[PDB]
C-alpha cells in the first residue's frame, strides 16, 4: 500500500498544478489506487484525519465508488463495522463542504441497497438521527438519494433483489412522510420538496395517504406566496410535476387527482403576479407546472370536458402561457400540443388559437436588416414552431388555415414585419395544402407575384420560400410557371435573396420538368455565370442539379448538345487552374442526368490532370472520386483510371480509392470481360492497403481504410464470388477481416461482420445453380483452415473488445457457420469456450447448447447477450 | 482568464473528436478510448480579452472511467454529450446531468447532440427537454462538419464572463 504522503502530496497537484501533462499523470495514479485493494483503508484514514476539503471529497467519494464496484470483496462480518465508520464520517464532517456530504450519502445508500443484513435500514437512519436538528441536513439527503439509486446502472442490483426493495421502500414511505412533515416546522424547505418529489418519482408513495396531508398543501402555498425565492419555488415546482408524473391512473389516484388539480388552478393567480413582475424564472416554472398538468388530465378533458377533471380552464392557461412575449415560454408546451393533436372539434379553436399566437412570435424585430438567419437562437425557434404548425394543420383544415392567413394580409394597413410572418407559416404548410382546390391556391401565387420589389428585403425571402413550397401548384396550372420563374429571376440577382431563389428555382425545375425545356435556355445561362450571383455552395449545388434534371427530360437530339455545353464552363475553368467547388458542381450534374459517353471523353483528361496535382489531399481526391464514380453512373476510363487509381494510391492510400474500386465491382462484376481486370485491380489495391494496416496500431489508425476495404471484398463476394475465392488473395483478405473484428470503430466494424457473413453464406446460398458445389468446396476449404480461428475472434470480440451493438452482427456470422458445417461447429465452439481467462463451467456449457441448438439466428443474438453480460 | 470544464458522456459519442477539432484543427476518424481523463486548455480570442478553458475529456466507457466524480470538483461548467444516432446515448443523458448537479450545483451545462451529419437521425431534435429549462441549454453539433461547435463554448463564455454582447475573434 502507498504511503500517506504520497496520496495527499498526489491530490494537491491534481486539484492545483496547472500543467495538462502533470495533471494525467496524478490522475492515474489516484485512478490505479481507486481499484486497487489498499483504497478501503486509505479512505477511511482520509475522512478520520480530515486534513482538507480536496482529500475528503476523494476519500468520500472512492469511498462511494467502492462500495458500488467492489462490494463483493468485503467479509459479512465487515458490513456491520464499514456502516458505524460511514455514519460516523459523515457525522464528523456534516458541516464541512456539501459537496463531500452527498459523497457520503451516496455511499451509505448504495451500502445499504447492497446489505439485506440491514433490514429497516429507513426506520434505523431516522430515529437516530431526526432529533438532532444538526443531523437533519445529511438524513434528508441521504433518503433523497436512496430512491433514484434503485435504478442505478453504476449498481445494477439483480431483477428480483432490485423487486424486494422498492416495496420494502414502499413500507417505510410512510415513515419518511411524517418525518418530512416534522421537518418544514428556506434553505431547508426546498430539501424536503426535493426529498419529497424523489420518493414521488419511485412509484412507491400512497396516492390516498399523501391526498390528505399538510405536505401537499405547503407546496402549493410556497408556490402561490409572491415573496418565496427562486431556489423555493424551483424545487417546489420540481416535486408538483413529480407528483403529477407519478399518477399513471386517475381513477386509482382519484383523491389525490383531485387535490392536485385543484391546486394548481390555484396559481394561474400567482403565474399572472410573476407576469407582472419581470419574473421569467418564476413563469417557466409554472409553465411547466401547466403542460404536465393537461398532459396527465389529457384524458378527462377528452372523455367528459367542461366538467369536473375536463375543466377547460386548463387549455386556457397554456394559450395565455403561449400569449407571452418570451418565445421560451411557449415551446414548453409544444410536446403536450404534438401530444393532443395526436390523440385527436371542441379543441378546433383551441389549435387555431394556438396558430395565431405561434405566427406572432415568428414576427421579426421592426430595426431587423437583412435575411431571417437560420443558425441563430430564434432562427431554430422559428423551425420548431414550423414543425409544430404542420403536425397540427389538421385540426383546422389546411385550406381553411391557409386561405385565413392570406385573407388577414390586407387589412388594417399590414406592417412588413406582420406580413413576413405570416408567409413564413403560410409557407410551413403550402406543401400539404391540397391542390384540389386550386382557385384559392393560385390567387395567392399572383399576389406574391404583384408585390413590389420595395418592399423589406425580409419579405421578399419568406415569399420566394412561400413559392418554393408551392411547387405543386405550378405543376397543376403550367401558365404560373414564367410569371413564377421571372419573379424568381429578380430575387436571384440580388445578392441576399440569392441563396433562397436558387433553393426555389431547384423546388420547381424538380416537380414541372414535364414542361421546362423552354426555359432550359436561361438556365445554362445562369450556369454561365453562376459565380456572380454571390451563391451558397449549397446553392449553387442545388441550382445545376435542377437545371440537369430537365435536361434528362429534353428530346434525345438536343441533349447531346446541351449536356456539352453545361460541362465546358467547368472544363474551361479547371483547364486554367482549390477545384473542390467545381468537382463538387460536376459530379451533381451526372448524378442526375439520368435519360453521355461522348461527354465523358470531354471530362476525363481535365479530372486526370486535377487528381494528379492534388493527389496528396484527401479532401480533393475524395471529391474527385465522388466525380468519377458518378460520371459511369464507357469501358474506356476504366483502365487509365484503374492505372491512375493504383499509381496514385500506392503513394497516397485514400481509402476512397477502395470505395470507389467497390463501385466498379458492384456494377461491371457480372460483366465476365471484366472479372479478370477487376480481381487484378483489387490484388494490386491490397499491397498499398496492407502496408498500412501492417503498421502499429494500423486498425485503429486507419478505420476508413477497414471500412472501404471489405466493402469491396463484399461487391466482390456478392458480384464474382468464385473470382474472388479460386484467387489467393482471398487468403490475407479474410485473416484482416478476422483481425479487424476487434477493431472498436462502428462503421468499419459493420462492414467487416457483413463481409464475413456474406463470404460465409456463399457455401449455402442459391443451390438451385450448377456452380453451387464448386462454391460449396471453396468454402469448405476456407472453413476447414480457418474456421477455428474465427469462431475463437467472434467469440472474443464480444466478451472482451467491442461495444454490445455488434452482436446482432457477430451473430449473423456465427448463424452462417452453423450452416456450413454444425456438427464441425459444435466442435469449433468447445475450443472458443475452452481459452477464457468469473464464469462457471456450468454457464459455458448451457451456453454452448443454446447456441448450437439454435434453430433461428434470433436464438443466437440472446444466447450470446446473456453470455456476454457475464463480462 | 481560465475555467474548469468537465466534458462528459457516453464512449464513442464524439467527445474527445470534439476537443480536437478545436485544438488543432484536424478532424480525426479513428475512435480511441480516454483512459480516465484527459485535461487541454482551449484558448478562444475574443473582443473582450483571451478565454482560455480547461477542458476536462472525461471517459465514457465504464471501463475506463477512472475518478469519474473526482474529477468534477469545483467545476465552473460542463458539456454533456450524446450521440444523434445511437438511441442508448441519449437514453443516458439524464444519469449524466444527475452526477454532475450532485458534485457541481447550477452551473452552465450544455447538452451537445453529436454527428448531426450523419443521413439517418435516431434522435430527433424535436423530443428534447434539455434546453426548455434555463442554465441548461442545447445545440446540434457536428465535429465533421463544424456545425455550431463552437456554440458550446461561446455560449460558456457568455455564462461565466456574464456578458452576452461577448463575442470570439
Ligand atoms: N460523422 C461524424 N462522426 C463523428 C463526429 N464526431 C465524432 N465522430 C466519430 O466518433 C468517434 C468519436 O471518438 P471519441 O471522441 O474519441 O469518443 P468519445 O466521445 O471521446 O468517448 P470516450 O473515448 O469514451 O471518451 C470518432 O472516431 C469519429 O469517427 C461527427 O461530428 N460526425
Ligand atoms: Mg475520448
Amino acid at each position: 500500500k502507498p504511503t500517506l504522503q504520497l496520496v495527499y502530496q498526489a491530490v494537491q497537484a491534481l486539484y492545483h498544478d496547472p500543467d495538462p501533462s502533470g495533471k494525467e499523470r496524478a490522475s492515474f495514479w489516484l485512478g490505479e489506487l481507486q481499484r486497487s485493494v489498499h483504497a478501503w483503508e486509505i479512505s477511511d484514514q482520509l475522512l478520520q484525519i480530515r486534513q482538507d476539503v480536496e482529500s475528503c471529497y476523494f476519500a468520500a467519494q472512492t469511498m462511494k465508488m467502492k462500495i458500488q464496484t467492489s462490494f463483493y470483496e468485503l467479509p459479512t462480518d465487515s458490513h456491520a463495522s464499514l456502516r458505524d465508520s460511514l455514519l460516523t464520517h459523515i457525522q464528523n464532517l456534516k458541516d464541512l463542504s456539501p459537496v463531500i456530504v452527498t459523497q457520503l450519502a451516496l455511499a451509505i445508500a448504495d451500502l445499504a441497497l447492497q446489505m439485506p443484513s440491514w433490514k429497516g435500514c429507513v426506520q434505523t437512519l431516522v430515529e437516530k438521527y431526526s432529533n438532532d436538528v444538526t443531523s437533519l441536513p445529511f438524513l434528508l439527503e441521504i433518503l433523497t438519494v436512496l430512491p433514484e439509486e434503485v435504478h442505478s446502472r453504476s449498481l445494477r442490483i439483480g431483477a428480483n433483489r432490485r423487486t424486494e426493495i422498492i416495496e420494502d421502500l414502499a413500507f417505510y414511505s410512510s415513515t419518511v412522510v411524517s418525518l418530512l412533515m416534522t421537518c418544514v416546522e428556506e434553505k431547508m424547505l426546498m430539501k424536503v420538496f426535493r426529498c419529497l418529489g424523489s420518493w414521488f418519482n419511485l412509484g412507491v408513495l400512497d396516492s390516498n395517504f399523501m391526498a390528505n396531508n399538510k405536505l401537499l398543501a405547503l407546496l402549493f402555498e410556497v408556490l402561490q406566496q409572491d415573496k418565496t425565492s427562486s431556489n423555493l419555488h424551483e424545487a417546489a415546482s420540481d416535486c408538483v410535476c413529480s407528483a403529477l408524473y407519478a399518477i399513471e391512473n386517475v381513477e386509482t389516484n382519484l383523491p389525490l387527482a383531485m387535490q392536485l388539480f385543484q391546486g394548481v388552478l390555484t396559481l394561474e393567480t400567482a403565474y399572472h403576479m410573476a407576469v407582472a413582475r419581470e419574473d421569467l424564472d418564476k413563469v417557466l416554472n409554472y409553465c411547466r407546472i401547466f403542460t404536465e398538468l393537461c398532459e396527465t388530465f389529457l384524458e378527462k378533458i377528452v372523455c367528459t370536458p367542461g366538467q369536473g377533471l375536463g375543466d377547460l380552464r386548463t387549455l386556457e392557461l397554456l394559450l395565455i402561457c403561449a400569449g407571452h412575449p418570451q418565445y421560451e415560454v411557449v415551446e414548453i408546451s409544444f410536446n403536450f400540443w404534438y401530444r393532443l393533436g395526436e390523440h385527436l372539434g371542441i379543441f378546433k379553436a383551441y389549435i387555431q388559437r394556438l396558430l395565431h399566437a405561434l405566427a406572432r412570435h415568428c414576427q421579426l424585430e421592426p430595426d431587423h436588416e437583412g435575411v431571417p438567419e437560420e443558425t441563430d437562437d430564434f432562427g431554430e425557434f422559428r423551425m420548431r414552431v414550423s414543425d409544430l404548425v404542420k403536425d397540427l394543420i389538421f385540426l383546422i383544415g389546411s385550406m381553411e388555415c391557409f386561405a385565413q392567413l392570406y385573407s388577414t394580409l390586407k387589412e388594417g394597413n399590414p406592417p412588413w414585419e406582420v406580413t413576413e410572418a405570416v408567409l413564413f407559416i403560410m409557407a410551413a404548410i403550402a406543401k400539404s395544402v391540397d391542390p384540389e382546390n386550386n382557385p384559392t391556391l393560385v390567387e395567392v401565387l399572383e399576389g406574391v407575384v404583384r408585390l413590389p420589389e420595395t418592399v423589406h428585403t425580409a419579405v421578399r425571402y419568406t415569399s420566394i420560400e412561400l413559392v418554393g413550397e408551392m411547387s405543386e401548384v405550378v405543376d397543376r396550372n403550367p401558365q404560373f410557371l414564367d410569371p413564377v420563374l421571372g419573379y424568381l429571376m429578380k430575387g436571384l440577382c440580388e445578392k441576399p435573396l440569392a441563396s433562397a431563389a436558387a433553393k426555389a428555382i431547384h423546388n420547381i425545375c424538380s416537380v414541372c420538368r414535364d414542361h421546362m425545356a423552354q426555359h432550359f435556355n436561361g438556365l445554362l445561362e445562369i450556369a454561365r455565370s453562376l459565380d456572380s450571383f454571390l451563391l451558397s455552395p449549397e446553392a449553387a449545388v442545388g441550382l445545376l442539379k435542377g437545371t440537369a434534371l430537365v435536361l434528362a427530360r429534353l428530346p434525345l437530339d438536343k441533349i447531346t448538345e446541351c449536356l456539352s455545353e453545361l460541362c465546358s464552363v467547368q472544363v474551361m475553368a479547371l483547364k486554367k487552374l482549390d477545384p473542390t467547388v467545381f468537382l463538387d458542381r460536376l459530379a451533381v450534374i451526372f448524378r442526375h442526368t439520368n435519360p453521355c459517353q461522348k461527354v465523358i471523353q470531354e471530362i476525363w483528361p481535365v479530372l486526370s490532370e486535377t487528381l494528379n496535382k492534388h493527389r496528396a489531399d484527401n479532401r480533393i481526391v475524395e471529391r474527385c472520386c465522388r466525380c468519377l464514380r458518378f460520371a459511369v453512373r464507357s469501358a474506356a476510363l476504366l483502365q487509365p483510371l484503374v492505372t491512375q487509381m493504383v499509381n496514385v494510391y500506392h503513394v497516397h492510400q485514400h481509402s476512397c480509392f477502395l470505395y470507389l474500386g467497390s463501385i466498379l465491382v458492384d456494377e461491371y462484376g457480372m460483366e465476365e470481360g471484366c472479372r479478370q481486370g477487376l480481381l487484378d485491380m483489387l490484388q494490386a489495391l491490397c499491397i498499398p492497403t496492407f502496408q498500412l494496416l501492417e503498421q502499429q496500431n494500423g486498425l485503429q489508425n486507419h478505420p476508413d481504410t477497414v471500412d472501404d476495404l471489405f466493402r469491396l471484398a463484399t461487391r466482390f463476394i456478392q458480384r464474382s464470388p468464385v473470382t474472388l475465392l479460386r484467387s489467393q488473395v482471398v487468403i490475407p483478405i479474410l485473416q484482416w477481416a478476422i483481425a479487424s473484428t476487434t477493431l472498436d470503430h462502428r462503421d468499419a466494424n459493420c462492414s467487416v461482420m457483413r463481409f464475413l457473413r456474406d463470404l460465409i453464406h456463399t457455401g449455402v446460398a442459391n443451390d438451385h445453380e450448377e456452380d453451387f458445389e464448386l462454391r460449396k468446396e471453396l468454402i469448405g476449404q476456407v472453413m476447414n483452415q480457418l474456421g477455428q480461428q474465427l469462431v475463437s475472434q467472434l467469440l472474443h470480440t464480444c466478451c472482451f473488445c467491442l461495444p454490445p451493438y455488434t452482436l446482432p452482427d457477430v451473430a449473423e456470422v456465427l448463424w452462417e457457420i452453423m450452416q456450413v458445417d454444425r456438427p464441425t461447429f459444435c466442435r469449433w465452439l468447445e475450443n472458443s469456450l475452452k481459452g477464457l481467462p468469473t464464469v462457471t463451467h456450468k454457464q459455458l456449457t448451457d451456453f454452448h447448447k443454446q447456441v448450437t441448438s439454435a434453430e433461428e439466428c434470433k436464438q443466437v443474438c440472446w444466447a450470446l447477450r446473456d453470455f456476454t453480460r457475464l463480462f | 482568464v481560465q475555467f474548469k470544464l468537465v466534458l462528459v458522456g457516453d464512449g464513442g459519442t464524439g467527445k474527445t473528436t470534439f476537443v480536437k477539432r478545436h485544438l488543432t484543427g484536424e478532424f480525426e476518424k479513428k475512435y480511441v478510448a480516454t483512459l480516465g481523463v484527459e485535461v487541454h486548455p482551449l484558448v478562444f480570442h475574443t473582443n473582450r480579452g483571451p478565454i482560455k478553458f480547461n477542458v476536462w475529456d472525461t471517459a465514457g466507457l465504464e471501463k475506463f472511467g477512472g475518478l469519474r466524480d473526482g474529477y468534477y470538483i469545483q467545476a465552473q461548467c460542463a458539456i454533456i454529450m450524446f450521440d444523434v444516432t445511437s438511441r442508448v446515448t441519449y437514453k443516458n443523458v439524464p444519469n449524466w446531468h444527475r452526477d454532475l448537479v450532485r458534485v457541481c450545483e447550477n452551473i452552465p451545462i450544455v447538452l451537445c447532440g453529436n454527428k448531426v451529419d450523419i443521413k439517418d437521425r435516431k434522435v430527433k431534435a424535436k423530443s428534447i427537454v434539455f434546453h426548455r429549462k434555463k442554465n441548461l441549454q442545447y445545440y446540434d453539433i457536428s465535429a465533421k462538419s463544424n456545425y455550431n461547435f463552437e456554440k458550446p463554448f461561446l455560449w460558456l463564455a457568455r455564462k461565466l464572463i456574464g456578458d452576452p454582447n461577448l463575442e470570439f475573434v
